[PDB]
């Protein structure tokens, strides 16, 4: 557990994630605060989104608990920061690193999946009125994800 | 009329119909020695109609070797008479009687007949009658480290269930015209060739919805075939298939016929030539007993062994057995003829009780027909076993001394064990230890720890407890009961009510552990198992793990420096459903049950906690405004539960329950259908509500409907409990109050700055001040499945069934809802007995100090199919460090409480390794990539001081060591694993 | 003509393509340059996911357009 977590942390340190920066909170290895940079050619642009990662005691045999802290207007992310990611609930295997999870979350931010949504109203707006969805996403990422 | 309050765990293994049929069967038991009493105990706990005992032989001292209902005051009294009184107390629904004489015709009164400690002629006489009258006949025998079971249920036994697995069911994607049924994406049907299935909710092929079973021809992990469906239709879309289980006919042979041509059951495939030897050996034993006035061969006597071998030769010649007799094994059987071990008795008693249940309930696949077992690997080899040492000493341990000898008895009597948990396995382990004489010497001792209390449902498989003991601590009751069984254990047993975990290290510290000899786990969760395994690995103590699940069981042994630990193996984790599936799109009853549990927690538990915390913590609002993920939710909960919706009577509680019904079963569904209409399509043009997504429909409140009324009653009762009001159950008040209710209008909303903080502040200041409410608290609802008067399971069942009605899912009853929501683990008394027997058979190996890894056996078994298997433990992995052989698990570094710099220099100069990471507990003490200033501040500090500074908590006075995890790189930069560090404070 | 494909890590890959080129050909080029199997490539342009069997012109891709290469995840 501890050795695997430190190996992942060192791997992150050796090769910078460029678009991400994860590190332990204080000195606790089972609580990380990660940062994600919004994709440039998306409404979530010029934005900094903070995520909290809680490694379970049985890591890597149980999925880490990843929750958004910054408010985001996304069909697959609710108000509590819960992320509709398949690799975090039942598809988890002891072979996925935190860098892979961050890349998956960045891809999710790149394009939502409204056919299996978590916030039905946002998904409905996205499917029906695309321009209003874009405007709302830009407003939210300007109000919350900046400063 | 099954008392589900007592058979709660057993019904999940057998079922309602099985137990109903079981409660109409009579069981006769011939022989009341250790095996007979074990069988009777298991049967009585099972719940048969009644039990009758027959054993007129007067008691003898040696009989106490494995009979735990006999005391030294009963010498000279018939065993049945002195055992019936104690057996009658186990279960109040199962009368126990005694018969002084047996007549053949009398046997017609019983459904099953179990025979032990009976000569072969009498067994033949009994079987010749019980076979032709269709009476199940089971014969069991235990000789030292050997055991035999024989079953005969008649010529036309009907077995309804042959494996005990639930019928297989699944969701279909498409069925071609040629019967090719395909499962959904990434879904395995699991069917096997020749199975029968029935289809329902099939679109495009209505003919398959009739329900007639059809043959299955598996074509792959995702597809199978059913034959030709040409007439019914061309292609079928979606639908659900469910397996159908057909009864099987099993034909048994009588004992007289089966003696010549037996049909064996092999408990292990590594030794397949033995059962033919035991078949001759046991018959030779019977002949020898008949030829010496029922006197078995004396322990470790050569003359008797030779005579027994001559009898074996004669029998083999007579029966035309074309098998060469193994002289060593047969003479070993001769030596241990008079042995009587409590472990073997427990194992065979569990097995035979399960066979009795199979005979009565016509369930599971029975043994067919001979089952010969031996644990000869357990015979000690580090002590002297001979005629002089094994002769009886006129004590209650003669049955065990006849197998192990006096020196091994002295070794056992000085053990210092540590038992974790006091559940069913704990009770069986304590019984076995008391019978074996464990820790009865001057230097012996026993320690048992368990923080739980006795409950009604626990009495079904924990025979050391009685209804008068409900509500008391398990450890004290178990210790007192075992002290009663064996008086010599008076003062040698200590009972703790402490949970084994990080917080109890002040009690189970270095001093406590250094004196132990072995640790035995009887836990039911993986966290505690892992913790105890880590403690044993650190302290290098033998560990005995055992687990059960329904009729399945396993036992594992961990030996220092020999095998791997418990944590080196990974088990499948719990399945958690995606949040999106639960929140909006459920398709199975499990999803609705999980949603109902979440609703219960969010309605009756979390808002109450928030209200209580607001009235206690002076600075709760400010902390919540910037700490919680939804301060507005917390403020709204506080307002609603304090001022806005505070009930003044139970009528207001009923109105609130009605409002919540509308909120959760009528309005949210309308909103969802407004966002995604039933005719909407996905981005690819496919219909949205297709496949795993079922279109919901809002519910209209009908008071006459049962489910609606149940939900209203449960919600109102729980709300009244929260506010401490007087609830009621008469339907008249509910019907009167709900008649005058006007539903507020609701229309789905299409949607379409910093003032929000101002609104939050306005809400906050609108709340009453904490000073105005002193001494006022709201009682939260803590989930409790085992109580049927708190409306918890009732509410969960009602909510789950209502949501199932929303999505057209088949509702479940309160039984299945309690099983799913409560995470109830099915349990049986027979499985517990078997695992205890196996663990106690490994315990003697541990005591003897066996070194080779081939002499230990991890065991697995499934009693639903009569499967037993044993495999050698996995050796601990080795590694190369600095050109030396290091054990990955059982090796460590011992260092003083030196400074961090000194530790790094030691690892550099001694092991030639560069330290890159050093951590203790859950804190990162040192990392190679930290800024130089931090390291220069931390380098010259001692390890203890560094840990205290980083963890911000002083070390406890009882702390005597530190366990450090270190990751280091070699000279070339290649990562090399190293064992942990044991800093001595 | 020329197009740009942006990855999840901020990298920009320049490709020489024609408006008539199929999506399969572009995925083949991306596999040749980055080694990512086509089955795992999710190409996005102007908020629409490129589908196999079509051409760039079907998506109105013109001089120096920008695409996104993301992973395949559903649920
Ligand atoms: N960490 C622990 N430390 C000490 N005892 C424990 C620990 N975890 C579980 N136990 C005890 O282990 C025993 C487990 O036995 P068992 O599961 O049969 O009982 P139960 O959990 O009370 O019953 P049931 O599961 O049938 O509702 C219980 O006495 C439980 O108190
Ligand atoms: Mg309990
Ligand atoms: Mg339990």
């Amino acid at each position: 557990a501890l050795k695997r977590i430190n190996r992942e942390l060192a791997d992150l340190g050796k090769d910078p994630p460029s678009s991400s920066s994860a590190g332990p909170v204080g000195d606790d290895l089972f609580h990380w605060q990660a940062t994600i940079m919004g994709p440039a050619d998306s409404p979530y642009a010029g934005g900094v989104f903070f995520l909290s990662i809680h490694f379970p005691t049985d890591y890597p045999f149980k999925p880490p608990k990843v929750n958004f802290t910054t408010r985001i207007y996304h069909p697959n992310i609710n108000s509590n920061g819960s992320i509709c990611l398949d690799i975090l609930r039942d598809q988890w295997s002891p072979a996925l690193t935190i860098s892979k999870v961050l890349l998956s979350i960045s891809s999710l931010l790149t394009d939502p999946n409204p056919d299996d949504p978590l916030v039905p109203e946002i998904a409905h707006v996205y499917k029906t009125d695309r321009s209003r969805y874009e405007l709302s996403a830009r407003e939210w990422t300007r109000k919350y994800a900046i400063g | 009329t099954i008392d589900e309050g007592l058979y709660s765990r057993q019904l999940y293994v057998l079922g309602h119909e099985a137990m109903k049929q079981m409660s109409q069967s009579n069981v006769l038991i011939i022989g009341c020695k250790g095996l007979g009493v074990e069988i009777a105990k298991n049967v009585c706990l099972a719940g048969v109609k009644s039990v009758t005992l027959y054993d007129p032989q007067p008691t003898r001292i040696e009989d106490l070797s494995s009979q735990y209902f006999l005391t030294e005051d009963d010498i000279g009294v018939p065993r049945a008479k002195v055992t019936v009184s104690k057996l009658a107390e186990l279960n109040q629904y199962v009368p126990v009687s005694v018969v002084d004489e047996l007549s053949t015709e009398y046997l017609k009164n019983f459904k099953c007949v179990v025979v032990t400690e009976t000569s072969l002629t009498k067994q033949l006489e009994i079987n010749d009658f019980t076979h032709k009258n269709h009476i199940a006949y089971i014969a069991a025998d235990s000789r030292g480290l050997f055991g035999s079971i024989f079953c005969d249920f008649g010529e036309n036994f009907i077995c309804t269930d042959t494996d005990g697995n639930e019928p297989l069911t699944g969701m279909i994607a498409s069925i071609t015209d040629d019967g090719v049924v395909t499962m959904l994406e990434e879904t395995r049907h699991g069917l096997e060739n020749g199975d029968f299935v029935k289809f329902t909710e099939v679109k495009g092929m209505p003919g398959l919805n009739d329900g007639t079973p059809r043959k299955v021809e598996v074509k792959g992990p995702y597809t199978f075939s059913i034959g030709s469906v040409k007439d019914l239709g061309s292609a079928g879309y979606n639908g659900v298939f469910t397996q159908v289980k057909v009864p099987t006919k099993i034909s048994f042979k009588s004992l007289r016929e089966s003696l010549k041509d037996p049909e064996y059951v092999y408990p292990d495939f590594g030794k397949m030539m033995r059962p033919p030897q035991y078949h001759i050996a046991f018959q030779a034993l019977s002949a020898f007993a008949d030829a010496h006035e029922g006197s078995l061969p004396r322990p470790r006597n050569d003359i008797d062994a030779a005579e027994f071998f001559e009898f074996c030769k004669k029998i083999a010649s007579t029966l035309q057995f074309d098998v060469e007799l193994d002289e060593k094994l047969i003479k070993e059987i001769s030596y241990q003829a008079r042995g009587d071990l409590v472990a073997m008795s427990a194992f065979l008693g569990g097995a035979v009780a399960q066979e009795v249940l199979k005979a009565t309930t016509s369930k599971f696949y029975p043994l067919k027909q001979y089952f010969y077992f031996d644990s000869l690997e357990s015979l000690p080899s580090s002590v002297t076993i001979s005629e002089e040492t094994c002769k009886p000493r006129g004590c209650r341990y003669d049955g065990q001394i006849a197998v192990f000898g006096s020196e091994f008895q002295e070794k056992i009597a000085s053990l210092s064990t540590f038992l974790v948990g006091a559940g069913a396995i704990g009770c069986e382990m304590l019984k076995n230890w008391a019978m074996m004489g464990v820790a009865t010497g001057e230097s012996g001792h026993i320690s048992v720890t368990d923080m739980d209390s006795i409950e009604k449902s626990n009495l079904n498989r924990q025979f050391l407890f009685r209804p008068r003991d409900v509500g008391k601590l398990k450890s004290e009751c178990a210790s007192t009961a075992v002290s009663i069984m064996n008086p010599s254990l008076t003062g040698k047993i200590t009972s703790y009510q402490e949970r084994v975990g990080p917080e109890s290290e002040g009690i189970f510290g270095d001093e406590f552990f250094e004196k132990l000899s072995l640790v035995t786990n009887a836990l039911d969760n993986v966290e505690a198992r892992m913790y105890v395994d880590r403690r044993c690995v650190f302290f290098e103590k033998p560990l005995l793990e055992s687990g059960t699940l329904g009729t399945k069981g396993n036992t594992q042994v961990v030996v220092p420096h020999l095998t791997e630990s418990y944590g080196s193996s990974q088990d499948p984790p719990e399945k958690s459903f995606p949040i999106c599936t639960l929140k909006n799109f459920p398709n199975r009853i499990e999803h609705t049950i999980a949603w109902a549990r979440d609703l219960f927690e969010g309605l009756f538990k979390q808002p109450i906690d928030n209200v209580n915390m607001y009235l206690s913590s002076p600075n709760f609002l400010e902390t919540s405004l910037k700490t919680s993920s939804n301060p507005r939710e917390v403020l709204e909960n506080i307002r609603d539960y304090l001022v806005t919706e505070k009930p003044l009577s139970f009528e207001e509680c009923i109105m609130w329950a009605r409002l919540q019904f509308d909120k959760f079963f009528n309005n949210n569904i309308q909103q969802l259908l407004f966002n995604f209409p039933k005719d909407s399509v996905t981005s690819t043009g496919q219909p949205f509500w297709s496949g795993p997504k079922r279109a919901p429909t809002p519910l209209s409140f009908d008071i006459h409907n049962r489910e609606h009324f149940d939900f209203i009653v449960a919600a109102a009762s729980l709300y009244a409990f929260n506010y401490g009001l007087k609830s009621e159950t008469d339907p008249a008040i509910y019907e009167r109050v709900l008649a005058g209710y006007n539903p507020p209008p609701f229309a789905p909303k299409s949607g379409i700055a910093n003032k929000d903080k101002q609104e939050l502040k306005s809400i906050a200041d609108s709340l009453p001040p904490p000073s105005s409410l002193v001494g006022f608290r709201l009682t939260p609802a803590e989930f409790e499945k085992d109580d049927d008067s708190n409306h918890h399971i009732d509410f969960i069942t009602a909510a789950s069934n209502l949501r199932a009605m929303n999505y057209d899912i088949t509702p479940a009853d309160r039984f299945k809802t309690k099983f799913v929501a409560g995470k109830i683990v099915p349990a049986m008394c027979t499985s517990t007995a078997v695992v205890s027997g196996l663990v106690c058979l490994e315990l003697v190996k541990l005591v003897d100090g066996k070194k080779k890894i081939e002499e230990y056996k991890n065991g697995f078994f499934n009693l639903a199919i009569g499967l037993f298997t044993f495999s050698d433990p996995i050796a601990s992995p080795k590694m190369k460090v600095n050109g030396k052989e290091i054990d990955k698990i059982w090796d460590r570094y011992n260092l003083p409480d030196c400074t961090l710099q000194e530790l790094i220099d030691y690892f550099q100069k001694e092991e030639g390794l560069e330290v890159t990471m050093l951590s203790s507990g859950v804190s990162l003490l040192y990392a190679n990539f930290q800024p130089p200033k931090k390291l220069a501040e931390r380098l010259p500090l001692k390890i203890s001081e560094l840990v205290e500074q980083i963890t911000k908590k002083k070390l406890e006075p009882f702390r005597k060591h530190l366990v450090l995890e270190i990751c280091c790189d070699d000279a070339n930069g290649e990562d090399v694993e190293v064992p942990f560090i044991c800093i001595k404070l | 003509m020329q197009i740009f494909v942006k990855t999840l890590t901020g990298k920009t890959i320049t490709l020489e393509v024609e408006s008539s080129d199929t999506i399969d050909n572009v995925k083949s080029k991306i596999q040749d340059k980055e080694g990512i199997p086509p089955d795992q490539q999710r190409l996005i342009f102007a908020g629409k996911q490129l589908e196999d069997g079509r051409t760039l012109s079907d998506y109105n891709i013109q001089k120096e357009s920008t695409l996104h290469l993301v992973l395949r995840l559903r649920g």
